[PDB]
RNA sequence: CCAUAGGUUAAUGAGGCGAACCGGGGGAACUGAAACAUCUAAGUACCCCGAGGAAAAGAAAUCAACCGAGAUUCCCCCAG
RNA sequence: UUUUGUAUAAUGGGUCAGCGACUUAUAUUCUGUAGCAAGGUUAACCGAAUAGGGGAGCCGAAGGGAAACCGAGUCUUAACU
RNA sequence: AGGACCGAACCGACUAAUGUUGAAAAAUUAGCGGAUGACUUGUGGCUGGGGGUGAAAGGCCAAUCAAACCGGGAGAUAGCUGGUUCUCCCCGAAAGCUAUUUAGGUAGCGCCUCGUGAAUUCAUCUCCGGGGGUAGAGCACUGUUUCGGCAAAACCCGAUGCAAACUGCGAAUACCGGAGAAUGUUAUCACGGGAGACACACGGCGGGUGCUAACGUCCGUC
RNA sequence: GUUUAUUAAAAACACAGCACUGUGCAAACACGAAAGUGGACGUAUACGGUGUGACGCCUGCCCGGUGCCGGAAGGUUAAUUGAUGGGGUUAGCGCAAGCGAAGCUCUUGAUCGAAGCCCCGGUAAACGGCGGCCUAAGGUAGCGA
RNA sequence: GAACUCGCUGUGAAGAUGCAGUGUACCCGCGGCAAGACGGAAAGACCCCGUGAACCUUUACUAUAGCUUGACACUGAACAUGUUCUAACGUUGACCCGUAAUCCGGGUUGCGGACAGUGUCUGGUGGGUAGUUUGACUGGGGCGGUCUCCUCCUAAAGAGUAACGGAGGAGCACGAAGGUUGGCUAAUCCGGAGGUUAGUGCAAUGGCAUAAGCCAGCUUGACUGCGAGCGUGACGGCGCGAGCAGGUGCGAAAGCAGGUCAUAGUGAUCCGGUGGUUCUGAAUGGAAGGGCCAUC
RNA sequence: CCGCGAUGGUAGUGUGGGGUCUCCCCAUGCGAGAGUAGG
């Protein structure tokens, strides 16, 4: 009755922290917001974060949930 | 069970966009203003037979 | 004796300038009201073969 | 009934053989398609008839494109 | 020889001598080499001619576009940042 | 009289032994059945291959029969098996992924080789920037569990464990990026000519399966 | 009696007998592109096909399925025929847009139309079937580890 | 294959004359026996495999001889919308002649007669005959199960990762369940406590209060052309995407909107259909057909 | 900006080596979680 998968979808981080980026490189593909979009980051509609500018890629913790965000610092 | 449909351009271009429709539900005519490419503008489409 | 063209491969691939082959996309004959615009956008200008792929159209093709 | 069929004789010709080529009457399958039926192999193999030193074809109810060519046959291109 | 692996009790060979298996034609691409070079080269054929003639053609010097067409651009689009 | 009876010739072929490189590619020996009949035999004739003939066994059709023999199409086809012949020098795989009427075949990619071109291109170490949710741990959560207390035995509280599909925690390593030196025959990447290979095996480590059975089986990694 | 020439001789094949069925003679049927020939110089007490297998006592129920036989109202239905509509072309008409006769032409397919099938019956010595509320009908006689 | 061809216990492509260790054994015949040389013989017949073969079966597929239907032809004449007629045609009735002949032909005559029969076309029937197909995975094959897509675990804290491993889902829905602006916050227990323990259109996982959950108003951005850059694939492909042009909705505006919390809801190419079209149009003008765009 | 926590020990683990090898140990490097003092 078993004896069924699906494709793995290749989800994960693609661009670590302090790499350097061109505007549009997806840094993130996940299931929902895992990671929020910061400074220069947009959010896809499949919660993708890409960069918006070109610039390194930074992860941080900020709020009051304490969610991990990925900005991009501008060079 | 949902139904293919044209919405067909009101200007007159033959123009038609192609959504999908439940008949049995909904057996009125859709009825959208929707961007004609022929003349550039927003116009009235209505719902026609695939 | 000649060798004889894939005609078939004649129909679907023309050589460009520097010597690659361009193609028409694949899934755009039919069922095309539940694709999205963008999708069927994107499939309709031209596309250079791959790398993978320029040796099996080149034996296909000894006359382009 | 006239006749015609039929009968006898005479003259002239034919008959059979032969390797290929040639025209015609018929005409496979293996095989290929990675199976297979359309399709392919192929109008090939093979069978049959007939001819000649060659045969067949041949003097436009042909092409062309508004310019023109000028029977048939064969070769090189056009072009995989 | 075949295999993950064979002294293998897997295969093949009694021995010797002789013969016995990547060829040939045409097309196409790449490499080497030679000629000529924005050109290169002729086919059939003619020629007693490996000569010489024959440039019909073929490839190249321009591309883009399905195409008309435009052309160092062109296509796309009403039009391209 | 008789598809009557016993029994030679004649026609058969039930049993046994022998023989089995035989005396014989079906016999010999001892026994056995029919023996006036739907009998047996000589000579000649007729039926021809998807055809004949068959008191029917797919039997027989010249020691050949679920489609004779001979010649031809013909070198059918063979993703299968076998075999593939002198010498030296340099490099040197794979037995994986994806797809396949595919699974012992084949194709693209990976890995080999040759050529050409090109960056401090690549590797090791050090330092720096990163994301982890594994090992371990833990029990708030999702389940499971025991004892006590409390009490509608629920719930709640204290105490104790357990988890691949539990996580209010969380390594080592590995991986991505940056910088720096030393070392390394460019070890790197791209493009092009030529491949082979896509049956793997055992051993170590981490696991699924099996019985923490298998020289078992299926992954990861060396 | 016959049989697997060469591992099977038998319970297998055949058989007289039985039944069903076809066949009216230029028979059915078979061999044959055909002409013809066999059947048969026979003629239904004959000939072919099928099953059963001397003889004795017998051979039950089911026609729903498949076949065969009969029916022929109705439905459906071929070639054929080409009504009707739609289009192409262009003599014209239009200042132009367009419109557009005749002819030719591309398409559409009214009407006509047999057997078959559906349909209505029959038929089991046709192929077959023969119960634990259900079926076409539920296995009779005889026999039975 | 070559042999100078012992036993044993181990080892080992896992049952050893040939390896290890060890034991035994002077060299060579002859008659005997068959335990071993996985002895000889035959490229296993069983079993599986090959997109091998043959022949056989049938309500497998496609054909087809035969049988059968009708139309037209050979094929005609009188009314009926009935039959009759003779002259085509048939005669495997009789007689005559060619003729020494149960063939054949001709003649005469009878019978039948536009029927029968044959050709072309056509519906039916058609294992009588022919060509073929009848999948793969698989702890042998078969039987059963499975085959594409999504979620989790296995999966070793980047990605990926197998098994006929362990568990579940999909082949849609929705003109609102989409867009935007404003407003709102759950389960459960007894107004309060509690704080998402609920909710998500549907599996599971990761998300969601700025709510993505939930309500109302106004709407059609479920827009058209494009697209820096990036992810993921052997490839075909698939995905994410600021921004630009045109035109739009909502909001006061900033802004947001190129469908939906995200991840399933799918099918290449060929062939053809429909609409559109500054393309093509085999002498020329057209047309047909083709192309291109949209779509089935 | 976004409401705890040493020290020590323990667990695990990279590399190399070893055993009585379903599991451990040694050398070296890294070193939790929980808890304790405390804040
Ligand atoms: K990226
Ligand atoms: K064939
Ligand atoms: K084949
Ligand atoms: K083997
Ligand atoms: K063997
Ligand atoms: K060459
Ligand atoms: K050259
Ligand atoms: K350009
Ligand atoms: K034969
Ligand atoms: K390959
Ligand atoms: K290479
Ligand atoms: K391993
Ligand atoms: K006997
Ligand atoms: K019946
Ligand atoms: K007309
Ligand atoms: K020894
Ligand atoms: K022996
Ligand atoms: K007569
Ligand atoms: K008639
Ligand atoms: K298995
Ligand atoms: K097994
Ligand atoms: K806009
Ligand atoms: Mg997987
Ligand atoms: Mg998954
Ligand atoms: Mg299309
Ligand atoms: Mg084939
Ligand atoms: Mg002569
Ligand atoms: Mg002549
Ligand atoms: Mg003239
Ligand atoms: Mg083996
Ligand atoms: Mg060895
Ligand atoms: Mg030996
Ligand atoms: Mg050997
Ligand atoms: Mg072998
Ligand atoms: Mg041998
Ligand atoms: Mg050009
Ligand atoms: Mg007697
Ligand atoms: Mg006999
Ligand atoms: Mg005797
Ligand atoms: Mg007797
Ligand atoms: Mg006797
Ligand atoms: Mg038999
Ligand atoms: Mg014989
Ligand atoms: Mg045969
Ligand atoms: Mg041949
Ligand atoms: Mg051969
Ligand atoms: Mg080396
Ligand atoms: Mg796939
Ligand atoms: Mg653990
Ligand atoms: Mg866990
Ligand atoms: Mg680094
Ligand atoms: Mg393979
Ligand atoms: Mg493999
Ligand atoms: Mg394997
Ligand atoms: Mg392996
Ligand atoms: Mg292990
Ligand atoms: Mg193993
Ligand atoms: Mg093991
Ligand atoms: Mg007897
Ligand atoms: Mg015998
Ligand atoms: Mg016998
Ligand atoms: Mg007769
Ligand atoms: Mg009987
Ligand atoms: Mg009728
Ligand atoms: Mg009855
Ligand atoms: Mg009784
Ligand atoms: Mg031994
Ligand atoms: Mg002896
Ligand atoms: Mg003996
Ligand atoms: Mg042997
Ligand atoms: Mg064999
Ligand atoms: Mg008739
Ligand atoms: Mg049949
Ligand atoms: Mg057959
Ligand atoms: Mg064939
Ligand atoms: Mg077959
Ligand atoms: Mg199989
Ligand atoms: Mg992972
Ligand atoms: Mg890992
Ligand atoms: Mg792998
Ligand atoms: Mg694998
Ligand atoms: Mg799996
Ligand atoms: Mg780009
Ligand atoms: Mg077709
Ligand atoms: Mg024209
Ligand atoms: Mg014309
Ligand atoms: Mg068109
Ligand atoms: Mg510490
Ligand atoms: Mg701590």
């Amino acid at each position: 009755r078993n004896g069924r998968d699906s494709e793995a979808k290749r989800l994960g981080v693609k661009r670590f922290g302090g790499e350097s980026v061109l505007a549009g490189s997806i840094i993130v593909r996940q299931r929902g917001t895992k990671f929020h979009a910061g400074a220069n980051v947009g959010c896809g509609r499949d919660h993708t974060l890409f960069a918006k500018a070109d610039g390194k890629v930074k992860f941080e913790v900020k709020g009051p949930k304490n969610r991990k965000f990925i900005s991009i610092e501008a060079e | 069970i949902r139904e293919k449909i044209k919405l067909v351009s009101s200007a007159g271009t033959g123009h038609f966009y192609t959504t999908t429709k439940n008949k049995r539900t909904k057996p009125e005519k859709l009825e959208l203003k929707k961007f004609d490419p022929v003349v550039r503008q927003h116009v009235i489409y209505k719902e026609a037979k695939i | 004796p000649k060798i004889k063209t894939v005609r078939g491969a004649a129909k679907r691939f023309k050589k460009t300038g520097k010597g690659g082959f361009k193609h028409k996309h694949a899934n755009l004959r039919h069922i095309l009201t539940k694709k999205a615009t963008k999708r069927k956008r994107h499939l309709r200008p031209k596309a250079m073969v791959s790398k993978g792929d320029l040796g099996l159209v080149i034996a296909c093709l000894p006359y382009a």
